[PDB]
């Protein structure tokens, strides 16, 4: 939808302020750990299955982190 | 003027190659810029007004379903269908309920039924694109120091307003005495148009890039439809439903407006009621100083008489500029300026409005200089020793130094590639260096693109980490990477 | 009748401990059960009224701004301000702006600027909590009794609907020449009320639960009304548009109509306009026979002659019903209907209405009978043995043996352990199963929601692969914890 | 913004149809990939970042799924 | 005069590269200067005015509450919301109370309430600042030559009074005779306002840290307030209290005027409403002499009766001051004097008024002198040698290097940086060594600027200590780190 | 408040007396001693803790005296 994938990414950075920029450029990584924090739950579970694939210091770490991230 | 006041701007003192000196202006940035001669210049490219665009994505935002016909069959013999799944301008979709004694016909069994609806629209987007023929530039570039008539306001006539653009290019501009200054810039490979796209909404536009506008959902349409209404979609927008098990009917998934606001988030806007006017983009330019006298090379150093009328003030880093106020004789006379130090005349004066002239002497004037990191004494006097202030800088050179380096990245990113192009023919450095820069520049400068802010950042963390280990010190190429690149780009973007 | 035919649908067999069985309803559903004697009974759900709740919150869609004054204040001297900034009703915002000898400032590096803009809307959200005080189920229930009225036959008094309001409780049915069916029906077990938030939007409708309910962005007001305008977070809408420097102004930041509903895409719609009959959902019910008859005891037994309008179906398995105009005498009694392998006699298929009786002279009736695997050899008559009809069923041993299987699961996985309330009584493997798979379930296949095919699913994967190598015993638990588990449950989610 | 949060979690469920049904249930997906198609240097390039990291062959595949898929 | 036992004080000997001193004075002090030929002057700085300042930002002190409300709607169903409300110019907050069943509302478990009131401040404060530009000062420079007016007058004509503002930079000094100064004010790098924040209470006021008073606590307005009452925050003041669970209210408090002086305690005192003038300068310049002749030169030695009006006491040291008494010659007549060693001759002068000058005949007038360590003649030696007295004053020029050594240091610390402008002139060491101090002070020993007190000397040990048990060389280097620095300030900073 | 945070560690120090040069910052420590007579125990608790915790003599001696003062 005009609610996904939105001219994001892409380039022409223009040195000038862009639009809904900024506010939203935080509000978003806001938005999910909100979410984060509501179901702890799934957190918890997650966090543990990362402890266990690959791990390695920072390495699972990584595969956390990252998975955290991966559900809305 | 039209460059004391304005922030962020960049500075460039001699020219080299004979009068060939290398630009970039923008629209937020000006370029205030002399030689070791020609009066000092504010360089600001502002209205980049385009002309003649064409429309190709009528897009829809609301659009209402009417009429509804939905038919059915019966458990394998014939899978429903009305004629109306044919008038195109129609919705429709098959679908089956439960069939048996019960539907109050069939012969038992979950079967076909198909329904269909009329979908007219109502908002509507635009998309226009224009080719490299169509967008005129307006450049305001005007001649330092002169008159109280404000080291700003940009109405009234101040440095003419040359109209280059790719219709030509390389273009002069008549600078009162002073001369013609002569810029050859090269709309050409600026902007980079086609690429983008020109999308108006309820009345606001931003131009957002083709390869995706083109590839964004909703029902779609051509470009000249008008009585046309075969929008080529509906699907995506309005849904009739079946929930559980029997019966069905059409639905609109509802106005988009909103949504769509919120998402070409992140693409510059564009004002968009007077044709155009389509603001920022950077613009290459070279810039040729030839015909370029200084004006007033030739008189006589003042008498003495300044009682100054403006405090003085240091502005957005640098600037700092007087306003003096001169009664006497002479008549049309340089004014004898001087940044020194305390008494011990040790002078360093860096006036950098070259020659500055007293005009029809009843007319405040007014100059900018940059005094030293410390504390220098100002002088403008001469005769019994006329006029002399004192001044204070604050950080320290080094600090400068430094923002030197933070215009470095917010300048070698933003106005990528191109960014070389900042510099006047310095040959073996900015030469290569762009040859590269465009290129090594090219590959994280292409396949890494459309990836969020944070996404990009944490490609840094990765990175940095696995560079870290290192097998023969190559990681440093990869810290490198990381450096000032990735975590910088991605740390800076965005906005 | 009426769960004849209609897809979903499940049989149940059950009196046992003397007096009842557990069964739910599902409105798009609905069960079939009976077993010895009793005119064997066939449950559906079908509306939930759902009165006079109350408004929790209210946000808006539809966004606009008006009077938008906004004044400034040069460098240091002050964050700027204007009277209006009162008015809770207004947006206020402060920024910076670089100012210089133009705007008529003093110092110039950057003041403060702000804006103000009141604030005012169309079309808003419009939550809503019910409270079970008043969350009313419709139930219709209603036997076979042939009658050539039908079998689907939504209209007139077949079966009579009924109320049930946890106002009260045990719903004493009355039914024509059987006697009172009782129900004992808990509406305070089935939809987790006023944990949901009944949602309503300009005529659009949606069960949706609570906290996302009271996380969801947008403006929002109280749930008291009267002199709204004063919402807050007003954030999600109205922007402050900061192109450059210099100046800095407001946008409304479209509707949201559309973009709120693809917003959704998890509640469950419903029809909430006409005092809202809130369906989907499923009562629990426990149901105690006795107090009931088939009015076919004490009925004689009916002699020869049976015309036979129309075929055989099956649909859900082998559930064939069939239409017979009966002759011979009159003041209709029994009716023998049969089964048995072809030829050779053995009653090898279960009838499934044993009050095969006739009304009338006039109404070719129906019974509904499940002939086993096989083809089976249907009959009908007495004497001069007036009729046998060849009725070959596919598959059905086996076949049937897991379909069923299936179905059954899936039960299982929409309602949870509240399922176990669909098998009989207290059981003991049964009743205690449930109260385990309870908890259990209630804490890990289930414990964290918040996913998707994808991302569940995914995470099963894993679960298993690590869950595939792990020396020892524990493994394999946490194998099947995953697979046929996180997975199955996780294919079928989201329907 | 409202756009960014699919109700599904809660899962209150039913054996009826939700509002969205197959549409988003494999949009979801369906987007991801277009996008993929969109950048195929990413790709290349999280692959990379993967077969390079760590691996237990599983670890690569993994994180390399994720990546690949976060990209908003 | 006026520059005779005053402590804060200092001796400059010398006029290096001809008429040019460098000095320094901390407002409440007196500035002497001698140098072989001119009359060595004093120099007291007063008065250090300021106009055109800006209110920016204004707490209250005091505060009060009217027409409060408040109200609740029943456990969940709503989060209760009053209409008042929408005037920001109130104060509210929502809060919990178990509003129960009998309570008045419906389902017991528990509610929400909030409270609301009208705010009002009482008897604010507010701060201003000030633009360098308009920090008018007052230095007042004198010559001795005994006369009536003696040491400290405040009234007569003293060496003029030279008002001094950087919207200027050199200003002539007419003395009457004795010649015309040159000062070269540094009316910027002195107090460093723009920088400070000047706020007032009530006919009492101080200069402020800046980046503190726009920090510390309080309910405040903007510095346009102009009829606004938008008190941001209302919140640091009132507060509502919840005893038990109901009649949840709300409260004004006590006028902090109180606990402000209290808390603005560590900060210095100033002026405000006596048309403002914050004293305190801390303002350095260079004097410039080349001009300041001796004044009566041209004159005899006039003989004859002379007589003493007073004894002689001392302060600063051997600030030895006697007046006399006179008859013999009228009109500007020299005085013979010296300061001769017991009888036998080998003076040792340090007389200290370049020549006095009897005039009126009947104007007592005195005298300036500087006597030895021990013993000593200050001879008035006229006619027959008439007069010769021997005082002692105790000056043993090693308690002179020590009292000096602290002395100098008690106003490095305080000038900081600076203070180096005692010494007029410097080159490679004194030059160089301000040089080092600059940077070595602003950061480290002013790195970790906001310590305070005892924490100050609490590291200036623990951190010795590191130190005095280290590991070879190095630590030499800490301890001082420790020494006098930090310790020394620890034990004589808090001005 | 008006309370804390005063206007010491700034740094305009003059040639002058201040608002309170002797007065209140002997005041400060002049309360320590109030409160740490008033509730002796602290003072125990605290050197205890400081016997077992560090033990570098100096390392005792100091969180002692530390967290004596810190506590209000
Ligand atoms: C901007 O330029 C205009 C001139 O183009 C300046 O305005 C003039 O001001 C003088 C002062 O009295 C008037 O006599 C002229 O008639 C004005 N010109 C008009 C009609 O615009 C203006 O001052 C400049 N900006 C600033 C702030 O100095
Ligand atoms: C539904 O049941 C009604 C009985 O209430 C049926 O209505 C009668 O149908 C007969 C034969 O079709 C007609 O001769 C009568 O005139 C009808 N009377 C009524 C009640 O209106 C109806 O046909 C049945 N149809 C369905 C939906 O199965
Ligand atoms: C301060 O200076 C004034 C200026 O002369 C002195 O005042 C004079 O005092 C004498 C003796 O009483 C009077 O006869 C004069 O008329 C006064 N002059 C005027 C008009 O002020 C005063 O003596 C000095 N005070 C001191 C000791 O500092
Ligand atoms: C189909 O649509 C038209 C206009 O949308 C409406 O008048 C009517 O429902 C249908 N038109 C006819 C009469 O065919
Ligand atoms: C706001 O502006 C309107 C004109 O658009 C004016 O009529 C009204 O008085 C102003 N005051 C309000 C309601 O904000
Ligand atoms: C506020 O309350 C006071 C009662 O002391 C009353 O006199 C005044 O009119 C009220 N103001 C308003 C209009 O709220």
């Amino acid at each position: 939808s005009v609610a996904l994938v939105p001219h994001v990414g892409m380039g022409l950075e223009t040195a000038t302020e862009t639009w809904m920029s900024s506010e939203g450029a935080w509000k978003h990584a806001q938005r999910i750990e909100t979410w984060i924090l509501r179901h702890p739950g799934f957190t918890i579970m997650a966090a543990i299955l990362a402890y266990t694939i690959g791990t390695t210091h920072f390495q699972r770490a990584l595969i956390f982190i990252l998975l955290t991230a991966v559900a809305p | 003027m039209r460059c004391i006041g304005i922030s962020n701007r960049d500075f460039v003192e001699g020219v080299s190659g004979g009068s060939w000196v290398d630009i970039v202006l923008e629209h937020g940035s000006c370029v205030t810029t002399m030689a070791k001669n020609k009066p000092t210049l504010d360089f600001e490219l502002i209205e980049t007004e385009a002309k003649q665009p064409a429309t190709l994505r009528k897009y829809c935002i609301e659009a209402k379903l009417t009429n509804t016909t939905t038919d059915s069959r019966c458990p394998t013999q014939g899978e429903p269908s009305l004629n109306e799944e044919q008038d195109k301008r129609f919705v429709c979709k098959h679908s089956m309920v439960d069939r048996g004694w019960g539907n109050g016909c069939g012969l038992f069994g979950k079967g076909g039924i198909v329904t269909c609806a009329m979908f007219t629209c109502k908002k509507n987007m635009k998309g226009k694109v224009v080719q490299p023929e169509n967008l005129e530039y307006t450049i305001v570039i005007t001649p330092h120091s002169g008159e109280e008539h404000a080291v700003g306001n940009d109405t009234g006539k101040h440095g003419k307003e040359i109209k280059i653009t790719p219709q030509s290019s390389i273009t002069e501009a008549e600078l009162t005495g002073y001369g013609t200054v002569t810029m050859e810039c090269s709309p050409r490979t600026g902007l980079d148009f086609n690429e983008m796209v020109l999308l108006q909404m309820e009345n606001k536009a931003w131009l957002v890039h083709r390869q995706w506008f083109l590839d964004l959902p909703l029902p779609w349409l051509p470009g000249a439809d008008t009585q046309g209404s075969n929008w080529i979609q509906k699907e995506t927008l309005v849904t009739f439903k079946n929930p559980h098990a029997k019966k069905q009917d059409v639905v609109v998934l509802g106005s988009q407006e909103g949504a769509m606001h919120t998402a070409l988030t992140g693409a510059t806007e564009i004002q968009m009621s007077s044709g155009n006017l389509l603001f920022t983009g950077h613009l290459k330019c070279r810039l040729r100083m030839d015909k370029l006298q200084l004006k007033g090379m030739s008189y006589s150093m003042c008498t003495g008489k300044f009682k100054v009328v403006k405090e003085i003030a240091e502005t957005q880093h640098g600037t700092i500029v007087i306003r003096v106020q001169y009664e006497g004789d002479g008549s049309p006379c340089k004014i004898p300026f001087e940044i020194m130090d305390l008494e011990k005349r040790h002078v360093l004066g860096r006036l950098i409005t070259v020659n500055p002239i007293v005009t029809e002497k009843d007319s405040p004037v007014n100059i900018e200089a940059e005094p030293p990191f410390g504390d220098s004494y100002i002088i403008i006097g001469v005769e019994p020793g006329q006029l002399k202030l004192n001044w204070f800088k604050k950080g320290s050179s080094i600090g400068q130094m430094i923002e030197t380096t933070m215009r470095g990245a917010k300048r070698m990113a933003i106005l990528g590639d191109t960014a070389w192009d900042f510099g006047s023919l310095g040959g073996v450095f900015t030469s290569i260096g762009k040859a590269l820069h465009q290129v090594f520049g090219a590959i994280y400068g292409a396949a890494f693109s459309g990836v969020s802010w944070i996404m990009k950042i944490l490609i840094g963390v990765i990175i940095t980490w696995i560079g870290m280990n290192s097998r023969s010190t190559s990681l440093s190429v990869s810290l490198v990477l990381v450096g000032v690149v990735t975590l910088y780009l991605g740390v800076m973007v965005q906005a």
